[PDB]
RNA sequence: AUGAAAUGGGAAGAAAUGGGCUACAUUUUCUUAUAAAAGAACAUUACUAUACCCUUUAUGAAACUAAAGGACUAAGGAGGAUUUAGU
């Protein structure tokens, strides 16, 4: 039996996203790519450093909005320039949410020599696609 | 296979076609209104119009191809019949007008005629009976029986020859010579026979 | 071989070298040339040209005399005057000298033709292989040139217009040809920029495939001969079927109407 | 910290390979020719060899950048086969899809 | 010290067994060709060694590796029960 990346069924209590839901097969079918470069093109360069950036800035995030993200970020690079779109629960103060995104934009720019800019959107609780 | 089971397997006869419609049986003639509606499969590489196109020698040589090689198949074949239609010339001007007369010098006709002889009627099968195997004489099905035919013949020339000597050269040989009931695979017919004939007690075991 | 009949007929010398390919191919005998230690001599290749030369023309082979003294061996020579069959007759007795006595053959024949004693064809079929490559290899493994062979470098004299008394008549065959394409036929293509120079100024004759006519008396001839044995081969169907595979092609037609 | 003591002991042998590159280029370029005295390529033969063994480029092994595992790895993304998987599967590396055909 | 590092080694088989590769040839061997056609070879080494050995080249600091030639050439003559794959 295949066991990657598959939310395995339990008793029909158990809330899973969009993106939770859907196994290996169905990427590119059914659901998209978390990150966009331009790294695994053909006759491009550079794809294991643009793969080491994301596993960083993925576990950056998540210990930076800890308890606070609804969903996997989503990371966009056009030029130089990085974007990163986060679904965030509404938990923190309004306040908090742009002392943080100073910080890690600042400290994520100043890191790896880009421009680096935050997105968010806030949610009032996860998104379930369906119970399963 | 990549054909749907609704494919039709084409009919490749010239005539056919062209025989003016109250010529045909009127389930022939359904078929056709038939086929209208239906999808054909795409004929095969090998199969033509061809008048000089014979299925049996067409199956005789694919049953000599080894690992796709038409051609030398084909061309030992053709060798063959050429072969054959040498060794009758050669007899036929050696020969005086009235035996001139009874040799025939159609390697087709010496080939169709020289595997029917071969042919085998009844050989022994393995039965059921009491939860138990008995070897029963049978009768051999036409398929079974042209089948047994061509590879006994195939089978002879390819071992039972000398080194230096070529199939072209002891396939003719021994068509022509099955051609006048005197040969290696006819023996071979005449010991199924045999076997049969020894084994005659189990005949009414057989169900059908 | 039609040209080689009409000669033969009006009591022409006919030096007919049936195929030039296998003087520069397979060869198991390959021996060094007293003459020219250069040049390499081809025992089994003359010997069984001579013993074809000589049936053609036995009976100018008596007529014709030599001009000068051949010395063989030590102990056998050829005197002066003696008939050009004794040539003929050492080479065959001794095949050491074999592609020696074609050489003097090739010589006397030339000279003496000019004098008016006879006339001289000089008929070799597969003529690219004089000025192209082989496929014979010396003793260190190193192929051979034709140019090195004795045989043909003999053969190259006598189909150069440098003399008279007589006319050369000569063909291109791929087939059996080392190092040419399969569909290679036009005369440059086989005989090269060293083959065309060498011949010029010559005539060439194309030689088509069966026109209408002809294919329609081959198709009779096989007829005419129990050779069509299928039934349907002498239907008008049949016919029109063997038109379009041999596409009239004289070796492609006997092909087919073989194995049918 | 590196992945482990493996990783360590490769990261040195890089770190040494480039500071030797000119080096063993400019020495190595004397034994590969015909053209210079034999005693000369016999003695460069020699101050090749004196170089530490560390410098030298076929001691390098590539191994995953994040798991230091020695085979399976690919070489575009510097990672094994198990952690190429684990990104592949979750659709976090750009434009790579399981292969239906 | 069950931790870290350096240098040198990690051997072989009158053995059994699994899988593969090659051959046992004539529907074959060699050569040109292009797979068509042609010329030769065709049983003692004819077919036939991706072994051993001998040279050369490629990679490397290191040839112990791989390729290409050279000879040397042994066995094998289509394989007992039995068993594998293919619609
Ligand atoms: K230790
Ligand atoms: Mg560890
Ligand atoms: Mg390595
Ligand atoms: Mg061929
Ligand atoms: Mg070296």
């Amino acid at each position: 039996k295949n066991r990657a990346a598959r939310v395995r069924v339990a008793k029909g209590n158990k809330p899973v996203s969009y993106e939770e839901a859907h196994a290996p097969h169905y990427i590119a079918h059914r659901k998209g790519w978390l990150s966009l470069h331009t790294g695994n093109l053909d006759g491009e360069d550079h794809a294991a450093e643009r793969t080491l950036e994301d596993v960083f800035l993925r576990k950056f995030m998540m210990g930076t909005f800890p308890g606070c993200l609804a969903d996997q970020i989503v990371l966009k690079r056009r030029a130089n320039q990085v974007d990163i779109c986060a679904l965030v629960l509404r938990q923190l103060p309004a306040h908090k949410f742009y002392f943080l995104v100073g910080y890690s934009e600042t400290l994520l720019s100043h890191f790896y020599k880009c421009p680096v800019r935050l997105h968010l959107q806030t949610v009032p609780s996860k998104v379930v696609y369906k119970y399963i | 296979s990549r054909y749907a089971p609704e494919f039709r397997e084409p009919l490749i006869d010239k005539e056919y076609y062209r025989k003016p419609v109250a010529e045909l049986t009127e389930e022939e003639k359904y078929d056709q209104e038939l086929k209208k509606t239906q999808f054909i499969k795409a004929a095969a590489a090998t199969e033509t119009s061809s008048v000089f196109a014979d299925p049996v020698i067409s199956k005789f040589t694919n049953m000599m191809m080894k690992g796709g090689n038409k051609v030398l198949a084909r061309s030992l074949m053709a060798q063959t019949l050429e072969a054959v239609k040498r060794k009758q010339f050669e007899k036929y001007r050696a020969a005086s007008a009235e035996e001139q007369a009874t040799i025939e010098r159609n390697p087709y006709r010496i080939f169709h005629e020289a595997l029917k002889n071969c042919e085998p009627v009844i050989g022994l099968v393995p039965i059921l009976k009491g939860g138990h195997f008995y070897q029963v004489p049978v009768p051999l099905a036409d398929r079974r029986r042209r089948f047994l035919a061509m590879k006994w013949m195939i089978t002879e020339c390819r071992e039972n020859k000398p080194r230096r000597t070529l199939m072209p050269e002891k396939l003719s040989h021994e068509l022509l010579e099955a051609f006048h009931n005197r040969g290696p695979v006819i023996k071979r017919k005449h010991n199924m026979h045999k076997m049969a004939e020894a084994n005659r007690a189990l005949a009414h075991y057989r169900w059908w | 071989c039609h040209a080689v009949h009409f000669c033969a007929r009006h009591d022409w010398l006919i030096l007919h070298i049936p195929d030039a390919h296998l003087w520069v191919k397979n060869c198991r005998e390959l021996l060094q040339s007293t003459h020219n230690k250069q040049r390499f001599d081809q025992p089994l290749e003359a010997s069984t040209w001579l013993k074809n030369f000589k049936t053609t023309n036995e009976r100018f082979l008596s007529q014709i005399k030599v001009q000068e003294k051949y010395v063989w061996n030590k102990r056998e020579s050829t005197e002066k005057g003696s008939p050009l069959g004794e040539v003929v007759e050492q080479g065959l007795t001794r095949v050491r000298n074999a592609t020696d006595a074609v050489g003097v053959v090739l010589k006397e024949l030339k000279a003496q033709s000019a004098l008016g004693l006879f006339h001289l064809l000089v008929a070799v079929d597969g003529v690219n292989a004089l000025w192209g490559r082989t496929t014979l290899k010396k003793e260190d493994r190193t192929l051979i040139a034709p140019e090195e062979l004795s045989l043909v470098h003999n053969l190259r004299k006598m189909v150069k217009n440098d003399w008279h008394g007589g006319a050369i008549v000569l063909s291109l065959s791929q087939t059996g040809s080392l190092f040419k394409s399969r569909t290679a036929y036009l005369p440059h293509e086989l005989l090269g920029k060293e083959g065309f120079n060498a011949l010029e100024p010559f005539l060439p004759i194309l030689i088509p495939n069966y026109n209408p006519k002809e294919f329609e008396s081959s198709f009779q001839y096989y007829l005419e001969n129990n050779w069509l044995q299928h039934e349907k081969a002498s239907t008008e169907e049949g016919r029109k079927e063997l038109r379009f595979l041999s596409n009239c092609n004289p070796e492609q037609l006997e092909r087919l109407c073989a194995s049918l | 910290y590196y992945v482990d003591w493996r990783m360590l002991r490769d990261l040195k042998r890089r770190k040494m390979a480039y500071e030797y590159a000119d080096e063993r280029l400019r020495i190595n370029s004397l034994r590969k020719n015909t053209i210079l005295p034999k005693d000369l390529q016999e003695m460069a033969g020699d101050e090749i060899a004196a170089l530490p063994r560390d410098s030298c480029p076929v001691r390098i092994r590539n191994r995953c950048v994040m798991t230091s595992r020695p085979r399976g790895v690919k070489r575009r993304w510097r990672l094994s086969r198990i952690v190429f998987r684990h990104l592949a599967d979750h659709g976090l590396l750009s434009g790579v899809q399981r292969a239906i055909w």
